[PDB]
Protein backbone atom coordinates (compact mmCIF):
# COMPACT_ATOMS: atom_id res chain seq x y z
CA UNK A 1 0.00 0.00 0.00
CA UNK A 2 1.47 3.07 -1.36
CA UNK A 3 0.94 6.02 -3.29
CA UNK A 4 2.93 6.65 -6.50
CA UNK A 5 4.79 10.37 -7.05
CA UNK A 6 6.89 10.11 -9.39
CA UNK A 7 10.60 10.27 -7.95
CA UNK A 8 12.41 13.28 -10.00
CA UNK A 9 11.06 15.78 -10.95
CA UNK A 10 12.86 19.60 -11.73
CA UNK A 11 12.61 22.56 -13.04
CA UNK A 12 14.12 26.70 -12.98
CA UNK A 13 12.61 29.87 -11.60
CA UNK A 14 9.60 31.39 -12.31
CA UNK A 15 8.31 28.42 -13.40
CA UNK A 16 5.41 26.24 -12.71
CA UNK A 17 5.21 22.42 -11.91
CA UNK A 18 3.28 19.96 -10.98
CA UNK A 19 4.05 16.42 -8.67
CA UNK A 20 1.50 13.57 -9.57
CA UNK A 21 -0.06 11.34 -7.04
CA UNK A 22 -2.00 8.43 -8.02
CA UNK A 23 -3.95 5.76 -5.84
CA UNK A 24 -6.59 3.09 -6.33
CA UNK A 25 -10.33 3.30 -6.48
CA UNK A 26 -10.51 3.10 -2.32
CA UNK A 27 -8.24 5.89 -1.31
CA UNK A 28 -6.84 9.04 -3.42
CA UNK A 29 -9.52 8.12 -5.87
CA UNK A 30 -12.20 7.59 -3.93
CA UNK A 31 -12.29 10.02 -0.88
CA UNK A 32 -11.76 13.89 -0.98
CA UNK A 33 -9.49 14.05 1.83
CA UNK A 34 -5.89 14.45 0.40
CA UNK A 35 -2.67 15.98 1.83
CA UNK A 36 0.46 17.56 0.93
CA UNK A 37 3.48 17.94 2.78
CA UNK A 38 6.69 19.99 1.97
CA UNK A 39 9.88 18.94 3.85
CA UNK A 40 13.45 20.05 3.26
CA UNK A 41 15.59 17.28 3.87
CA UNK A 42 16.51 16.41 7.55
CA UNK A 43 13.90 18.76 9.22
CA UNK A 44 10.11 19.67 9.83
CA UNK A 45 7.38 17.87 7.49
CA UNK A 46 5.07 21.22 6.99
CA UNK A 47 1.43 20.59 5.68
CA UNK A 48 0.86 23.01 2.56
CA UNK A 49 -2.83 21.83 1.54
CA UNK A 50 -5.20 19.52 3.06
CA UNK A 51 -8.89 18.54 1.70
CA UNK A 52 -7.99 18.16 -1.90
CA UNK A 53 -7.37 21.74 -2.84
CA UNK A 54 -7.76 23.61 0.57
CA UNK A 55 -4.57 25.44 2.07
CA UNK A 56 -4.13 26.99 5.28
CA UNK A 57 -3.17 30.63 6.25
CA UNK A 58 0.84 30.40 5.54
CA UNK A 59 1.12 28.90 2.63
CA UNK A 60 2.17 31.18 -0.69
CA UNK A 61 -0.35 30.68 -3.06
CA UNK A 62 2.12 29.54 -5.17
CA UNK A 63 0.92 26.02 -3.76
CA UNK A 64 -2.37 24.80 -5.29
CA UNK A 65 -3.80 21.55 -5.16
CA UNK A 66 -5.79 19.57 -7.40
CA UNK A 67 -7.65 15.83 -8.08
CA UNK A 68 -8.80 14.59 -11.37
CA UNK A 69 -10.52 11.06 -10.67
CA UNK A 70 -8.35 8.85 -9.15
CA UNK A 71 -5.10 10.82 -9.71
CA UNK A 72 -3.88 13.77 -7.39
CA UNK A 73 -1.70 17.10 -8.14
CA UNK A 74 0.49 19.72 -6.49
CA UNK A 75 1.21 22.75 -8.63
CA UNK A 76 3.88 24.89 -7.73
CA UNK A 77 4.10 28.62 -9.41
CA UNK A 78 6.38 31.29 -9.13
CA UNK A 79 8.61 28.45 -8.73
CA UNK A 80 12.29 29.32 -5.98
CA UNK A 81 15.04 27.55 -5.03
CA UNK A 82 13.67 26.90 -1.27
CA UNK A 83 10.96 24.70 -2.47
CA UNK A 84 13.74 22.17 -3.87
CA UNK A 85 12.92 19.56 -1.45
CA UNK A 86 11.03 16.33 -0.68
CA UNK A 87 7.85 16.19 -0.75
CA UNK A 88 4.94 13.62 -0.34
CA UNK A 89 1.53 13.54 -0.91
CA UNK A 90 -1.25 11.51 1.17
CA UNK A 91 -4.71 10.33 1.38
CA UNK A 92 -7.45 8.82 3.53
CA UNK A 93 -8.46 5.26 3.21
CA UNK A 94 -11.57 3.11 3.53
CA UNK A 95 -9.72 1.31 6.17
CA UNK A 96 -9.66 4.27 8.20
CA UNK A 97 -6.52 4.84 7.52
CA UNK A 98 -3.81 7.43 6.05
CA UNK A 99 -1.63 6.45 3.21
CA UNK A 100 1.65 8.12 2.00
CA UNK A 101 3.38 8.52 -1.66
CA UNK A 102 6.97 7.29 -2.58
CA UNK A 103 7.45 10.92 -2.40
CA UNK A 104 9.02 13.27 -5.36
CA UNK A 105 12.52 14.94 -5.16
CA UNK A 106 12.39 18.61 -6.86
CA UNK A 107 15.35 20.51 -7.36
CA UNK A 108 15.92 24.20 -8.87
CA UNK B 1 -15.75 -8.74 25.46
CA UNK B 2 -17.10 -5.54 26.42
CA UNK B 3 -18.73 -4.73 22.79
CA UNK B 4 -20.51 -1.77 21.27
CA UNK B 5 -23.72 -2.55 19.11
CA UNK B 6 -25.61 -1.07 16.42
CA UNK B 7 -28.92 -2.21 15.80
CA UNK B 8 -28.73 -1.24 11.89
CA UNK B 9 -25.92 -0.84 9.59
CA UNK B 10 -27.46 0.87 6.80
CA UNK B 11 -29.15 3.81 6.48
CA UNK B 12 -31.19 5.29 3.22
CA UNK B 13 -32.34 8.70 4.03
CA UNK B 14 -34.18 11.31 1.62
CA UNK B 15 -32.06 14.97 1.27
CA UNK B 16 -32.68 17.17 3.82
CA UNK B 17 -34.68 15.43 6.42
CA UNK B 18 -33.76 14.15 9.93
CA UNK B 19 -32.18 10.70 11.14
CA UNK B 20 -31.10 9.52 14.41
CA UNK B 21 -28.30 7.02 14.15
CA UNK B 22 -27.99 4.47 17.59
CA UNK B 23 -24.37 2.88 19.58
CA UNK B 24 -25.53 0.56 22.17
CA UNK B 25 -23.20 -0.29 24.77
CA UNK B 26 -23.45 -2.36 27.88
CA UNK B 27 -24.53 -0.42 31.19
CA UNK B 28 -25.18 -1.88 34.64
CA UNK B 29 -26.79 -0.17 37.54
CA UNK B 30 -26.62 3.98 36.96
CA UNK B 31 -24.15 5.40 34.16
CA UNK B 32 -21.17 7.47 34.94
CA UNK B 33 -21.18 9.94 33.26
CA UNK B 34 -17.58 11.16 34.45
CA UNK B 35 -16.06 7.69 33.20
CA UNK B 36 -18.24 8.31 29.37
CA UNK B 37 -15.91 8.84 26.47
CA UNK B 38 -18.13 8.75 22.89
CA UNK B 39 -16.66 9.88 19.25
CA UNK B 40 -18.76 9.97 16.12
CA UNK B 41 -16.50 9.96 12.88
CA UNK B 42 -17.74 10.53 9.37
CA UNK B 43 -14.60 9.08 7.02
CA UNK B 44 -11.72 12.12 7.85
CA UNK B 45 -13.92 14.13 9.75
CA UNK B 46 -14.60 14.08 13.18
CA UNK B 47 -18.10 14.58 14.07
CA UNK B 48 -18.62 14.66 17.70
CA UNK B 49 -15.88 14.45 20.99
CA UNK B 50 -18.05 13.69 24.29
CA UNK B 51 -15.22 12.99 27.12
CA UNK B 52 -16.61 13.36 31.08
CA UNK B 53 -19.95 14.60 30.02
CA UNK B 54 -18.98 17.75 28.07
CA UNK B 55 -19.17 17.53 24.13
CA UNK B 56 -15.92 19.12 23.14
CA UNK B 57 -17.20 21.80 20.62
CA UNK B 58 -14.02 23.70 19.56
CA UNK B 59 -13.04 20.40 17.90
CA UNK B 60 -16.48 19.09 15.76
CA UNK B 61 -16.35 20.01 11.75
CA UNK B 62 -17.34 22.65 10.35
CA UNK B 63 -19.89 21.32 7.88
CA UNK B 64 -20.98 19.74 11.06
CA UNK B 65 -21.70 22.51 13.41
CA UNK B 66 -25.26 23.02 14.85
CA UNK B 67 -26.54 20.15 12.68
CA UNK B 68 -25.75 16.97 13.88
CA UNK B 69 -25.76 16.44 17.99
CA UNK B 70 -25.30 13.50 20.40
CA UNK B 71 -28.58 13.28 22.32
CA UNK B 72 -27.67 13.21 25.81
CA UNK B 73 -30.65 11.76 27.62
CA UNK B 74 -30.43 8.02 25.90
CA UNK B 75 -27.14 7.34 27.24
CA UNK B 76 -28.18 6.56 30.66
CA UNK B 77 -29.66 3.61 28.84
CA UNK B 78 -26.93 2.46 26.97
CA UNK B 79 -28.05 4.28 23.50
CA UNK B 80 -25.67 6.75 22.67
CA UNK B 81 -27.29 8.36 19.22
CA UNK B 82 -25.95 10.38 16.40
CA UNK B 83 -29.01 13.26 15.43
CA UNK B 84 -28.36 14.78 12.63
CA UNK B 85 -31.14 17.33 10.82
CA UNK B 86 -31.37 18.75 7.06
CA UNK B 87 -29.18 15.42 5.94
CA UNK B 88 -27.19 17.80 3.50
CA UNK B 89 -25.99 14.78 1.16
CA UNK B 90 -22.55 14.62 1.26
CA UNK B 91 -23.46 13.29 4.68
CA UNK B 92 -23.85 10.05 2.65
CA UNK B 93 -20.80 7.53 3.20
CA UNK B 94 -19.70 5.35 6.34
CA UNK B 95 -19.90 6.38 10.18
CA UNK B 96 -18.67 4.60 12.87
CA UNK B 97 -19.02 4.79 16.50
CA UNK B 98 -16.95 4.50 19.36
CA UNK B 99 -17.14 4.49 23.08
CA UNK B 100 -14.99 3.83 26.18
CA UNK B 101 -16.89 3.17 28.90
CA UNK B 102 -14.66 0.68 31.33
CA UNK B 103 -13.46 -1.04 28.21
CA UNK B 104 -13.91 0.13 24.27
CA UNK B 105 -15.15 -1.04 20.79
CA UNK B 106 -16.58 0.58 17.32
CA UNK B 107 -19.01 -0.46 14.67
CA UNK B 108 -19.18 1.55 12.14
CA UNK B 109 -22.80 2.25 9.87
CA UNK B 110 -23.28 3.90 6.60
CA UNK B 111 -25.52 6.35 5.13
CA UNK B 112 -26.55 6.80 1.55
CA UNK B 113 -28.86 9.79 0.53
CA UNK B 114 -32.06 10.12 -2.14
CA UNK B 115 -33.18 13.07 -3.42
CA UNK B 116 -36.91 12.68 -5.00
CA UNK B 117 -37.34 14.54 -8.46
CA UNK B 118 -41.06 15.59 -6.97
CA UNK B 119 -41.40 19.30 -7.49
CA UNK B 120 -41.33 19.09 -11.57
CA UNK B 121 -41.31 22.21 -13.21
CA UNK B 122 -43.68 23.04 -16.49
CA UNK B 123 -43.32 25.40 -19.65
CA UNK B 124 -45.10 25.58 -22.29
CA UNK B 125 -44.42 27.52 -25.55
CA UNK B 126 -44.64 27.95 -29.12
CA UNK B 127 -42.08 28.71 -31.42
CA UNK B 128 -43.90 28.05 -34.76
CA UNK B 129 -47.47 29.30 -34.35
CA UNK B 130 -48.05 28.08 -37.85
CA UNK B 131 -46.83 24.72 -37.85
CA UNK B 132 -47.87 24.89 -34.04
CA UNK B 133 -44.61 23.80 -33.34
CA UNK B 134 -44.91 24.01 -29.17
CA UNK B 135 -41.81 23.09 -26.76
CA UNK B 136 -42.45 21.15 -23.98
CA UNK B 137 -40.13 21.47 -21.00
CA UNK B 138 -39.61 19.76 -17.36
CA UNK B 139 -37.02 20.03 -15.13
CA UNK B 140 -36.48 18.79 -11.41
CA UNK B 141 -33.95 18.22 -8.59
CA UNK B 142 -32.92 15.02 -7.24
CA UNK B 143 -30.16 12.56 -6.45
CA UNK B 144 -28.61 10.59 -7.63
CA UNK B 145 -29.20 11.40 -11.39
CA UNK B 146 -32.50 10.71 -13.30
CA UNK B 147 -33.83 9.95 -16.73
CA UNK B 148 -36.94 11.59 -18.22
CA UNK B 149 -39.92 10.28 -20.38
CA UNK B 150 -42.49 11.81 -22.46
CA UNK B 151 -45.53 10.37 -22.88
CA UNK B 152 -48.61 11.29 -24.88
CA UNK B 153 -52.21 11.42 -23.72
CA UNK B 154 -52.91 8.06 -25.56
CA UNK B 155 -50.03 6.83 -23.22
CA UNK B 156 -47.63 6.39 -26.31
CA UNK B 157 -43.87 7.64 -25.66
CA UNK B 158 -42.10 10.54 -27.58
CA UNK B 159 -38.60 11.83 -28.19
CA UNK B 160 -37.39 14.38 -26.24
CA UNK B 161 -34.44 16.01 -25.65
CA UNK B 162 -32.36 16.37 -21.83
CA UNK B 163 -29.47 17.43 -19.88
CA UNK B 164 -28.17 16.51 -16.72
CA UNK B 165 -26.11 19.14 -14.32
CA UNK B 166 -25.12 19.73 -11.27
CA UNK B 167 -26.65 22.56 -8.77
CA UNK B 168 -24.16 21.83 -4.57
CA UNK B 169 -23.23 18.16 -5.62
CA UNK B 170 -27.37 17.78 -6.47
CA UNK B 171 -28.28 16.68 -10.30
CA UNK B 172 -30.16 19.57 -12.33
CA UNK B 173 -31.88 17.93 -14.87
CA UNK B 174 -34.01 19.34 -17.79
CA UNK B 175 -35.84 17.96 -20.45
CA UNK B 176 -37.84 19.38 -23.50
CA UNK B 177 -40.27 18.07 -26.25
CA UNK B 178 -40.24 20.04 -29.43
CA UNK B 179 -43.82 18.34 -30.71
CA UNK B 180 -46.79 20.10 -32.93
CA UNK B 181 -50.09 19.88 -30.65
CA UNK B 182 -52.84 22.46 -30.31
CA UNK B 183 -55.14 23.34 -26.97
CA UNK B 184 -56.25 21.13 -24.45
CA UNK B 185 -53.58 18.21 -25.80
CA UNK B 186 -52.20 16.56 -22.74
CA UNK B 187 -48.51 15.27 -22.25
CA UNK B 188 -46.85 14.00 -19.33
CA UNK B 189 -42.67 13.78 -18.40
CA UNK B 190 -42.39 11.29 -15.63
CA UNK B 191 -38.83 11.56 -14.23
CA UNK B 192 -37.40 7.58 -13.16
CA UNK B 193 -33.96 7.36 -11.46
CA UNK B 194 -32.39 4.52 -10.20
CA UNK B 195 -31.22 3.88 -6.29
CA UNK B 196 -34.79 3.22 -4.26
CA UNK B 197 -36.36 3.12 -7.34
CA UNK B 198 -39.09 6.17 -7.71
CA UNK B 199 -40.81 8.09 -10.11
CA UNK B 200 -42.80 11.01 -10.35
CA UNK B 201 -45.11 11.58 -12.87
CA UNK B 202 -46.09 15.12 -13.99
CA UNK B 203 -48.78 16.85 -16.44
CA UNK B 204 -48.64 19.35 -18.83
CA UNK B 205 -51.85 20.93 -20.62
CA UNK B 206 -51.53 22.91 -23.75
CA UNK B 207 -53.17 26.24 -22.84
CA UNK B 208 -55.40 28.29 -25.81
CA UNK B 209 -52.95 31.14 -25.65
CA UNK B 210 -49.57 29.65 -24.83
CA UNK B 211 -46.60 32.29 -24.25
CA UNK B 212 -43.81 31.93 -26.79
CA UNK B 213 -39.61 32.00 -27.16
CA UNK C 1 4.27 28.28 18.80
CA UNK C 2 3.98 24.92 18.94
CA UNK C 3 6.92 22.01 19.82
CA UNK C 4 7.28 18.17 19.30
CA UNK C 5 10.16 16.82 20.87
CA UNK C 6 11.12 13.00 20.00
CA UNK C 7 13.55 11.93 22.37
CA UNK C 8 14.62 8.19 23.60
CA UNK C 9 16.09 6.85 19.75
CA UNK C 10 19.16 5.02 19.82
CA UNK C 11 21.37 2.06 18.41
CA UNK C 12 19.61 -1.55 19.64
CA UNK C 13 19.75 -5.08 19.24
CA UNK C 14 17.06 -6.55 17.20
CA UNK C 15 14.82 -8.20 19.80
CA UNK C 16 15.65 -5.90 22.12
CA UNK C 17 13.38 -2.67 23.63
CA UNK C 18 12.98 0.65 22.97
CA UNK C 19 10.78 3.90 24.62
CA UNK C 20 10.45 6.64 22.40
CA UNK C 21 8.77 9.88 23.67
CA UNK C 22 7.44 12.61 22.15
CA UNK C 23 7.31 15.99 24.40
CA UNK C 24 4.42 18.29 23.24
CA UNK C 25 3.77 22.21 23.33
CA UNK C 26 1.33 24.04 21.56
CA UNK C 27 -2.26 23.43 21.81
CA UNK C 28 -4.50 21.90 24.36
CA UNK C 29 -3.49 18.69 23.54
CA UNK C 30 -6.38 16.61 25.92
CA UNK C 31 -8.43 16.93 23.01
CA UNK C 32 -6.32 15.76 20.28
CA UNK C 33 -5.57 12.89 17.76
CA UNK C 34 -2.05 11.81 18.27
CA UNK C 35 -0.09 9.31 16.05
CA UNK C 36 3.41 7.82 15.24
CA UNK C 37 4.84 7.71 11.32
CA UNK C 38 8.15 6.46 10.52
CA UNK C 39 10.52 7.00 7.56
CA UNK C 40 13.12 4.68 6.67
CA UNK C 41 15.86 6.34 5.49
CA UNK C 42 15.34 7.43 2.33
CA UNK C 43 12.43 5.49 1.86
CA UNK C 44 8.73 6.55 2.09
CA UNK C 45 6.71 6.95 5.04
CA UNK C 46 4.62 5.23 6.88
CA UNK C 47 1.97 5.29 9.59
CA UNK C 48 2.40 3.34 12.50
CA UNK C 49 0.15 4.08 15.61
CA UNK C 50 -2.94 5.90 16.54
CA UNK C 51 -4.15 7.15 19.44
CA UNK C 52 -7.60 8.95 20.51
CA UNK C 53 -7.35 12.14 23.07
CA UNK C 54 -8.87 9.95 26.21
CA UNK C 55 -10.67 6.62 26.60
CA UNK C 56 -7.63 4.61 25.21
CA UNK C 57 -8.35 3.76 21.97
CA UNK C 58 -5.24 3.04 20.39
CA UNK C 59 -4.80 1.71 16.50
CA UNK C 60 -1.76 0.17 15.24
CA UNK C 61 -0.42 -0.90 11.29
CA UNK C 62 -0.46 -4.47 10.73
CA UNK C 63 3.55 -4.74 10.47
CA UNK C 64 3.51 -3.30 13.86
CA UNK C 65 0.85 -5.33 15.91
CA UNK C 66 1.37 -6.64 18.74
CA UNK C 67 4.82 -5.52 19.74
CA UNK C 68 4.27 -1.22 20.11
CA UNK C 69 1.91 -0.21 22.23
CA UNK C 70 1.33 3.68 22.43
CA UNK C 71 0.27 5.88 25.44
CA UNK C 72 -0.48 9.43 26.29
CA UNK C 73 -0.33 11.30 29.36
CA UNK C 74 -2.70 14.20 29.11
CA UNK C 75 -1.50 16.17 32.03
CA UNK C 76 2.27 15.81 31.34
CA UNK C 77 0.65 16.88 27.96
CA UNK C 78 3.49 13.99 26.31
CA UNK C 79 3.24 11.10 24.01
CA UNK C 80 4.92 7.82 24.05
CA UNK C 81 5.76 4.50 22.03
CA UNK C 82 6.79 1.58 23.16
CA UNK C 83 8.92 -0.96 21.13
CA UNK C 84 9.25 -4.53 22.22
CA UNK C 85 11.57 -7.01 20.26
CA UNK C 86 12.54 -4.65 17.32
CA UNK C 87 12.82 -6.58 13.56
CA UNK C 88 15.11 -5.69 11.49
CA UNK C 89 12.43 -3.79 9.19
CA UNK C 90 11.33 -1.82 11.86
CA UNK C 91 14.42 0.63 11.75
CA UNK C 92 13.60 3.72 10.29
CA UNK C 93 13.37 7.28 11.95
CA UNK C 94 9.60 8.13 13.82
CA UNK C 95 7.98 11.07 13.57
CA UNK C 96 5.20 12.40 16.03
CA UNK C 97 2.31 13.95 14.34
CA UNK C 98 -0.76 15.98 15.15
CA UNK C 99 -4.29 15.10 13.82
CA UNK C 100 -5.68 18.47 12.53
CA UNK C 101 -8.91 19.17 14.82
CA UNK C 102 -12.08 17.77 12.69
CA UNK C 103 -10.10 15.64 10.64
CA UNK C 104 -9.56 12.04 11.72
CA UNK C 105 -6.45 10.85 10.07
CA UNK C 106 -4.79 14.65 8.77
CA UNK C 107 -1.88 15.52 10.33
CA UNK C 108 -0.60 18.80 10.29
CA UNK C 109 2.15 20.03 12.61
CA UNK C 110 4.84 17.29 12.78
CA UNK C 111 8.48 17.29 14.83
CA UNK C 112 11.90 16.78 13.49
CA UNK C 113 11.56 12.62 14.19
CA UNK C 114 14.31 10.62 16.17
CA UNK C 115 16.70 8.09 15.00
CA UNK C 116 16.00 4.06 15.54
CA UNK C 117 18.28 1.32 14.28
CA UNK C 118 18.11 -2.06 14.71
Amino acid sequence: SALTQPASVSGSPGQSITISCTGTSSDVGGYNYVSWYQQHPGKAPKLMIYDVSNRPSGVSNRFSGSKSGNTASLTISGLQAEDEADYYCSSYTSSSTRVFGTGTKVTV
Amino acid sequence: AFTVTVPKDLYVVEYGSNMTIECKFPVEKQLDLAALIVYWEMEDKNIIQFVHGEEDLKVQHSSYRQRARLLKDQLSLGNAALQITDVKLQDAGVYRCMISYGGADYKRITVKVNAPYNKINQRILVVDPVTSEHELTCQAEGYPKAEVIWTSSDHQVLSGKTTTTNSEKLFNVTSTLRINTTTNEIFYCTFRRLDPEENHTAELVIPELPLAH
Amino acid sequence: EVQLLESGGGLVQPGGSLRLSCAASGFTFSSYIMMWVRQAPGKGLEWVSSIYPSGGITFYADTVKGRFTISRDNSKNTLYLQMNSLRAEDTAVYYCARIKLGTVTTVDYWGQGTLVTV
